[PDB]
């Protein structure tokens, strides 16, 4: 009803770069800088990867990056490995003092 | 160092109400917002609400506004969240996470900066 | 020249600047009951804000005229405040000190 | 405001005459406390007044 939109699955071989899109509306994602990206392995909590479109927390190198243009944002993985197969979730500011998260994207390594 | 401890798994009948707990450590439970999120089995994340643990102000999504209640005890540093009128949709894994920085000068409530996460509680409705 | 009709007490906002030095004006500095107008050569930038996200609600009072009031506060409650740079304000107060010390 | 009080604003409710002058409706508004003065010395602490 109100969740964000993401592609279902993106796949790629090791050594390549993988782009995941996150598309909402003008009031939610196109209004502020507040976009975050989380990575989840099965059987555990999601792991903090990207906050505020392109900034990075501790423990994350330049393997992961982000961008935003208009009503959409994007995660980029450079130098893909076998450990990067996961689910990836996009959360953002959701309008009228709310945050909203969409259905995630399954990354499978070839 | 900073880690969030939740309660055990619960199973209830439909029409009841559940209380998920969340114990804080390291950051003394104040000075950070606390966000409650939900994940159905095999589905994506769903955000349910936030709590300002310093002053008790809580907010939640437009779908959940009649059914969720967030309270806290600051002496031991623990958060409680009640969900009312349980249905077969509501069986899910429930996560407690930190948020923005309480600052008294700018609204840091809607910042989706979930630093540390709990282990999640499975709430089963049958 | 274009005079800004700025309504403000205890400070003067968005006014004209003196050309080369801070100018201190009074009718007579001996009398205590005269407001001493200090005119700064360089301005100090002040930024003011109300952070809480108010809304506007219209109440129809009588025939065809409305009264606009505050509804809900959509978000969290924060403090309305002004900010002045500390180093520049301390420097400005020291300079107002030296051209006050010209008369004392 | 959402399960917590504000220290500056009161949630004042009052009976407005509508555009139909024999009929009235109840309305509410959030007023700043410098705009609001308690009404009198009577035995009701929940009844207030505009500062005008
Ligand atoms: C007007 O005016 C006013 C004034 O007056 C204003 O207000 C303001 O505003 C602003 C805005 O911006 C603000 O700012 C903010 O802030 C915040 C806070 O900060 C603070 O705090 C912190 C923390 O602390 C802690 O820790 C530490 C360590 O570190 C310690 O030491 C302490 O103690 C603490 O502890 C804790 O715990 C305890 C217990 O034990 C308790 O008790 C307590 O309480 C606590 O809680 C800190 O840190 C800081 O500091 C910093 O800074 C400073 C300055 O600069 C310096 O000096 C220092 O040193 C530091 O540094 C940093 O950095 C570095 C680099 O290298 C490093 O190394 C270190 O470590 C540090 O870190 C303070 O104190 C803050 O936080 C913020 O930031 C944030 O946010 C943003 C947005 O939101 C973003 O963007 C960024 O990035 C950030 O983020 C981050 O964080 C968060 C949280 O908060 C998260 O969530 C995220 O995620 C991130 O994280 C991540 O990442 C990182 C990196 O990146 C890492 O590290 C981590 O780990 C992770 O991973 C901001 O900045 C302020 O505050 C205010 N103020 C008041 C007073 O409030 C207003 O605004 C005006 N207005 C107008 C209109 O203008
Ligand atoms: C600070 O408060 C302001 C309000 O004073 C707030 O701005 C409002 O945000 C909401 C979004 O949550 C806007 O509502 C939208 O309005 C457009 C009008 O064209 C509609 O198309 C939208 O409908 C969609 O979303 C609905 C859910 O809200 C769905 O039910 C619907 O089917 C559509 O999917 C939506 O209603 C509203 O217009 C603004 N108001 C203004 C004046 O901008 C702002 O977000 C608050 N700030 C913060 C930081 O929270
Ligand atoms: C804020 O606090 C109130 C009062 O505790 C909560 O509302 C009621 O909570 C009690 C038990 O805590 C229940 O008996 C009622 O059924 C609740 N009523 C309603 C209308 O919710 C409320 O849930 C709290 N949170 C918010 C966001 O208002």
């Amino acid at each position: 009803q109100s969740a964000l939109t993401q592609p279902a699955s993106v796949s790629g071989s090791p050594g390549q770069s993988i782009t995941i899109s996150c598309t909402g509306t003008s009031y939610d994602v196109g209004s502020y800088d507040l976009v975050s990206w989380y990575q989840q392995h099965p059987g555990k909590a999601p792991k903090y990867m990207i906050y505020e479109v392109n900034k990075r927390p501790s423990g994350v190198s330049n393997r992961f990056s982000g961008s935003k243009s208009g009503n959409t944002a994007s995660l980029t993985i450079s130098g893909l490995q076998a450990e990067d197969e996961a689910d990836y979730y996009c959360c953002s500011f959701g309008g009228s003092a709310t945050v909203v998260c969409g259905g995630g994207t399954k990354v499978t390594v070839l | 160092q900073v880690q969030l401890v939740q309660s055990g798994a619960e199973m209830k009948n439909p029409g009841a109400s559940v209380k998920v707990s969340c114990a804080a450590s390291g950051y003394t439970f104040t000075d950070f917002y606390i966000h409650w999120v939900r994940q159905a089995p095999g589905q994506g994340l769903q955000w349910m609400g936030w709590m300002n643990p310093k002053t008790g102000r809580t907010n939640t999504a437009q779908n959940f506004q009649g059914r969720v209640t967030m309270t806290r005890d600051t002496s031991i540093g623990t958060a409680y969240m009640e969900l009312r009128s349980l249905t077969s949709d509501d069986t899910a894994v429930y996560y407690c996470a930190t948020g923005g920085w309480i600052s008294l000068y700018y609204d840091s409530s809607y910042y989706p900066n979930f630093d540390h996460w709990g282990q999640g509680t499975l709430v089963t409705v049958s | 020249h274009g005079i800004r009709p700025v309504v403000s007490t205890q400070l003067l906002l968005n006014g004209s600047l003196a050309e080369k030095e801070i100018v201190i004006r009074s009718e007579n500095l001996t009398n205590n009951a005269k407001i001493i107008i200090v005119h700064l050569h360089t301005p100090v930038e002040i930024v003011c804000t109300r952070p809480n996200n108010n809304t506007r609600k219209s109440v129809r009072i009588g025939p065809g005229q409305t009264f606009y009031a505050t509804g809900d506060i959509i978000g969290d409650i924060k403090q309305a405040h002004c900010n002045i740079s500390e180093e520049k304000w301390n420097d400005t107060l020291q300079k107002v000190g030296i051209e006050l010390q010209k008369h004392f | 405001v959402k399960n917590g009080t504000v220290e500056e604003m009161k949630n004042c409710s009052f009976n407005t005459t509508t555009e139909i002058r024999d009929k009235e409706k109840k309305e509410y508004a959030l007023f700043y406390k410098p705009d609001i003065v308690p009404l009198s010395e009577t035995n009701n602490t929940s009844e207030y007044r505009l500062i005008n």
